[PDB]
């Protein structure tokens, strides 16, 4: 929002969300995988 | 307080119990869906060195705790407010009648609203509460404080919250149904009868978690003298 | 840079010799296993549609390439890290010493390691690298870019690796010692002097994978200058 309101200590950011990080990597493109 | 007091025997009973060292363990036998909160705090933003702490409930609404002790909601409507005063009379305004004297905390809280929808998740977002907006009275943050381990949160409807930084694990008490939704690192959601995980038992985590929430009631009393 | 420009060469000698036209191959004969490289590319995911590409060394180490042009690499220790600027500047932190301007991209990082290393295979499993870590900088991913049969990646030392999807065959061409290492379908590996190459000829998959190098490597100087 206001550029000079900047919380020091906030809740878990939306980047911090590894189920969906982890998934979009599943549905992008990788390396090889176990098989 | 009447709905600590009501927490801390229900806590106190089921941890002495030992509730994760029986034979066989069945916590999932104390489930109860049934008993999923209405409320609980979805966002929050600690601003306490200036401002004060900012806060989402899963309705959407939005409130701030302002360091003079006074607190201002935004109903999900964006324009309805509830304005908590020091000694915790309510009044109810809007954003549109312009009220004059509260227009720097209108002005803060829509900066709190909208740091928290641009860089937060939001908390329990895949489950719905149980009733809606009218048996639903709309609750207040009442305290708070930060540990080491986590930040607890005691609402005005007696639920006490608490979410713990290093795995994103939350707890929410409900002492008048004598429950807890407990969500884990995967972010599932379980809500259980505190009876019941007496009688058939809990996990460690949990019941590790529920030790420390007793630990963070007691807190939360004695602070009140 | 200049070693880009050897290995155009190289490529460009041993192409010319067309080592798999001839009346008999010899190729075990320009085996040298004295070129085994000491690092290349064993995991990679390619997240460049929103943060970037993280990628997992043979010495267990991390990195990624975000899409800003900065670098961050994890050491094999687990803590250790090195951030390279897009203007080169290099910084040698810790996750635990870590500033607040880096938060995001450490958590990021954390995510890409965890997911290679719980759903992706390590290249290069039955490999024993040269040397060690004495005088053994870590590389890092100077640039890199995939069309629809191979993914290209150039590292630091100026080493290129070539995996190719369809069939998991891999290059990995060092211009220090104008070696390359094939991996075949079967994972073997085999670590060629391309001068040797020319002398004693091949079979037409290495060959046909050197032309292709050598369009890439074409590639890669076509964007450097």
């Amino acid at each position: 929002t206001y550029e000079t309101f900047d919380p020091p200590l906030h809740s878990t950011a939306i980047y911090a969300d590894e189920e969906e990080f982890s998934k979009h990597c599943g549905l992008s493109l990788s390396s090889t995988p176990p098989g | 307080d009447c709905h600590l007091s009501d927490m801390l025997q229900q806590l106190h009973s089921v941890n002495a119990s030992k509730p994760s060292e029986r034979g066989l363990v069945r916590q999932e036998e104390a489930e109860d869906p049934a008993c999923i909160p209405i409320f609980w705090v979805s966002k929050w933003v600690d601003y306490s060195d200036k401002y004060g702490l900012g806060y989402q409930l899963c309705d959407n609404s939005v409130g701030v705790l302002f360091n003079d002790s006074t607190r201002l909601i935004l109903y999900n409507d964006g324009d309805s407010l509830q304005y908590i005063e020091r000694d915790g009379t309510e009044s109810y305004l809007t954003v549109s009648s312009h009220p004059n004297s509260l227009m720097k905390k209108i002005t803060l809280l829509k900066y709190f609203r909208n740091y928290m929808s641009e860089h937060l998740l939001k908390a329990g977002a895949n489950i719905t509460p149980r009733e809606g907006d009218e048996l639903a009275r709309l609750p207040y943050l009442r305290t708070w404080f930060r540990t080491r381990s986590a930040i607890i949160l005691h609402l005005s409807n007696g639920s006490v919250q608490i979410n713990f930084f290093q795995d994103h694990t939350k707890l929410i008490l409900c002492p008048l149904m004598a429950a807890v939704t407990y969500i884990d690192e995967k972010r599932d959601f379980r809500t259980y009868r505190l009876s019941l995980l007496e009688e058939y038992g809990c996990c460690k985590e949990l019941a590790s978690r529920l030790r420390y929430a007793r630990t963070m009631v007691d807190k939360l009393l004695s602070s009140r003298s």
